[PDB]
């Protein structure tokens, strides 16, 4: 089991129970152990020997019928924070999960609308007060009235509905805490004005949502906090200027998009740190890119930009210029006043031969510099083994 | 035995920059390979008598497989699932079952990489002439002994782009089919036999980039028609026999990629500089004794490499010339450097190394472009240079 023992993307201790005939006592043995992860588990009890797992702090349930011991039950009452429940049939999920109390992230991926059960068996989430993360990954047809009740206190709604239209109904009104809100491939069509009449949204992400038309964005300047308004994913095919309004963005997720042109409006925007226009219909990058002086990571792979222009590199924080895919001719040698960058992406492109002022970045290596074999040769032998030399030290 | 966390960790990227499965040396495919939806291309090695099942739905962000010495077969669902998804491929084939007939059978396939061992019997390939099939293939990469050009290439005339063959010492005839290209841009025959040009080659009318490396060619003599490939900016003829370039290159006014390198070449012409548009020229490693003066007008060459040359005296007009970023002239027979270097604003790359130089000028700190890193001299004539001439190109 120790040498089981992994690591998590919240760098928290790891290990996952996949296919067992119950848990293991040892599993409950462990003293070190943060996020235990059941999946596929048949009819298992849990026993109270969790009162050594006191870093276990994230219970993964994957299609999981437990049943509990109160002592147990006591202790994940007193301990146990985040629960992610997916579940085939709505008798999977346990009926002791209500009586957690100090649980705030949920993840109830599978679908929670039934008849007779729809979200009447979530009804008792009433009884979670702390619950702040409510991932629904359900299929839901509308949303709860259940979530309405508990979202004064909410603070990320993840929904996704894999191709089902929310009625939103502007419901969100009395959920006014949330700081994120993901509605990930919810077919919208069209952003609701439950966002709208939200306030406190920081991270809003509409990914998959069919979005054709983004122009409502003109309101959004009602939203002083936004920072993350990840439109990607979507059917947009142009951006309104209006976008230049919203000063407060800091990372703009534009990609896998259908816009042609970037008008030079949305580049007004001086906060923009993660400008990602990649696998869109871009020809051109306006000049105006060396205004934003904020921007670390452009990343425009697989577009039809033929030609960077300099301005490109009057940006001098550039810290992954992913250009890889493009149609891009050849590579100015104004990157070498480029200091940030850390991996520069130019394999898949149109380039000619890799200038040598690209081995002027201190900070670039071969990892970072993906290029093809041959356009790595192009650079001096000298240069060359400078570069990797920074692969080697 | 595979459980999803080791194929997890398994996960790397390929040369095309995909997320690819390097599964090598393995008796067939886990079902566990599908749990990793996020997967773009799996590297499939020696792994025979494979059943790939439907649950290949799940990898929806597939676009590339890479069989290497695999004879694998597909479900109908999956095989239409590829159909609908798949955009490359590439398969090796050291024994013919290891080229499955299943592979054709796509029509979204836009990248084919054909390596292998082909029989001479290639027009019998029925399971070649299934190209046609595929209405998107714009690239096809055959490294195997293709004598003959198939007439599955006759079938993908027009919507192929990059056509690439290492025929790998056999002589590559029936030229009609290479005449019958329309569309192609990318013709790369690498290592065909060819004693000269085919007449095919030149049959071409939208040819942008020619590569005949490692073929024979005997002359450029053709060349009143090659202004018809005014789309063509890219003449690649390097590591070959040819011994001199006529004044007929003068047709197209549209070269800009240019290479002789590794050749015959004894004396440069002249008339090859006679034309200007040239931004790039290769002959590394020729047998060049000198270069005529009319290079003067060669001023948009950004690469002149006559590095390792038996070039003995350097004109001053070449000089004259400041768009020439990249300029090697390493391991050749020069004597004295030109102190007129200064004019060349836009020079990057300085490589003198191994020829032989009695003292360096202080002029080569008259270079604006240059750099430490980019001047590749030895420690001795590092030491040999001025204090400020050193910081003036050590000092970034």
């Amino acid at each position: 089991l120790r040498q089981r023992l992994t690591k998590n993307a919240q760098d928290k201790l790891e290990l996952h129970l996949f296919m067992l005939s119950g848990i293991p006592d040892t599993v409950f043995d462990l003293v070190e152990l943060e996020v235990l992860k059941l999946e596929l588990i048949p009819d298992v009890t849990i026993p109270p020997s969790i009162a050594q797992l006191t870093g276990l702090k994230e219970l993964w349930l994957y299609h999981t019928a437990a049943k509990i011991e109160a002592p147990a039950l006591a202790f994940l009452r007193e301990n146990l924070r985040a629960l992610h429940i997916k579940f085939t049939d709505i008798k999977e999920i346990p009926l002791w999960i209500y009586s957690l109390k100090t649980l705030e992230e949920l993840h109830l991926t599978g679908n929670l609308s039934a008849e007779n059960n729809r979200y009447i068996v979530i009804d008792g989430l009433r009884e979670l007060k702390r619950l702040k993360v409510l991932r629904l990954k359900s299929n839901l047809s509308k949303l709860p009235q259940v979530v309405t009740d508990v979202g004064v206190h909410l603070q990320k709604l993840s929904i996704n509905n894999e191709g089902t239209k929310l009625i939103v109904l502007n419901s969100l009104k009395k959920m006014v805490n949330l700081t994120e809100l993901e509605l990930i491939r919810c077919d919208l069509e069209r952003i609701p004005h439950s966002i709208f009449s939200l306030h406190n949204l920081q991270e809003i992400d509409l990914k998959d949502n069919n979005l054709k038309t983004i122009e409502e964005i003109i309101s959004f300047q009602h939203l002083h906090r936004l920072t993350c308004l990840k439109l990607w994913y979507n059917h947009i095919a142009y951006i309104p200027i209006q976008i230049g309004n919203l000063t407060n963005l800091e990372r703009l997720y534009l990609n896998r998009n259908k816009i042609e042109k970037i008008p030079t409006q949305l580049f007004y925007c001086r906060k923009l740190r993660y400008l990602d226009l990649s696998h869109n219909n871009l020809t051109f990058l306006p000049a105006d890119i060396g205004l934003l002086q904020n921007l670390q990571n452009l990343a425009v792979t697989a577009n039809r930009i033929e030609a960077l222009p300099p301005e490109l590199f009057q940006c001098r924080k550039l810290r992954a210029l992913h250009l890889g895919n493009n149609v891009l001719q050849s590579l100015p040698s104004r990157v070498g006043e480029l200091t940030n960058l850390t991996q520069i992406e130019l394999r898949g492109n149109r380039l000619e031969c890799l200038p040598v002022e690209l081995g002027e970045c201190p900070l670039l290596k071969r990892s970072g510099l993906v290029v093809e074999e041959d356009l790595f040769s192009t650079l001096p032998p000298e240069v060359k083994e400078r570069l990797w030399r920074a692969d080697k030290e | 035995e595979w459980t999803p966390d080791k194929l997890r960790q398994k996960l790397q990227t390929n040369a095309h920059n995909r997320l690819e499965l390097p599964l090598i040396m393995l008796s067939g495919l886990p079902d566990t390979v599908f749990e990793i939806t996020e997967l773009q291309s799996l590297k499939l090695e020696i792994i025979k008598n494979v059943m790939i099942p439907a649950t290949i739905a799940q990898l929806d962000n597939l676009q590339e497989l890479c069989l290497h010495q695999c004879s694998v077969k597909i479900h109908s669902a999956a095989l239409s699932f590829l159909k609908e998804n798949l955009k490359v491929l590439s398969v090796k084939f050291d024994d013919m079952r290891e080229l499955p007939p299943w592979m054709y059978g796509l029509r979204n396939l836009e990248e084919l990489y054909l390596v292998g061992s082909l029989s001479h019997d290639i027009s019998k390939n029925v399971t070649l002439e299934s190209l046609r099939d595929l209405k998107s293939l714009k690239i096809l990469s055959i490294k195997s002994n293709v004598s003959k050009i198939p007439q599955a290439v006759v079938d993908v005339s027009s919507h192929l782009q990059k056509m690439c063959v290492h025929n790998d010492g056999t002589k590559l005839v029936m030229l009609n089919n290479l005449k019958k290209m329309t569309n192609l841009t990318e013709l790369e025959l690498v290592h065909c036999d060819l004693e000269r040009i085919p007449h095919a080659v030149f049959s071409l009318l939208s040819l942008q980039e020619l590569d005949l490396k490692e073929n024979n060619l005997k002359s450029i003599e053709e060349i009143v028609s090659f202004q018809h490939l005014r789309k063509l900016t890219v003449l690649k003829l390097w590591y070959n026999s040819i011994a001199y370039i006529p004044e007929h290159i003068k047709k197209l006014t549209s070269l800009e990629r240019l290479f002789f390198s590794h050749n015959k070449v004894e004396v440069l012409p002249s008339h090859l500089f006679l034309c200007n548009k040239i931004r790039y020229l290769d002959l590394s490693y020729n047998d060049i004794r000198f270069i005529p003066p009319e290079i003067g007008v060669l001023q948009s060459l950004q690469y002149f490499s006559i590095t390792c040359n038996k070039v003995e005296s350097l004109p001053d007009e070449l000089y004259f010339c400041k768009k020439l970023k990249t300029l090697k002239i390493g391991k050749n027979s020069l004597s004295v450097l030109s102190p007129k270097i200064g004019n060349l604003l836009f020079l990057s790359y300085l490589d003198i190394k191994g020829n032989h130089f009695e003292v360096l000028p202080p002029e080569l700190g008259d270079c604006r472009a240059l750099k430490r890193a980019g001047l590749v001299v030895e420690d001795a004539l590092f030491e040999t240079l001025p204090s400020d001439v050193r910081e003036q190109m050590k000092a970034d």
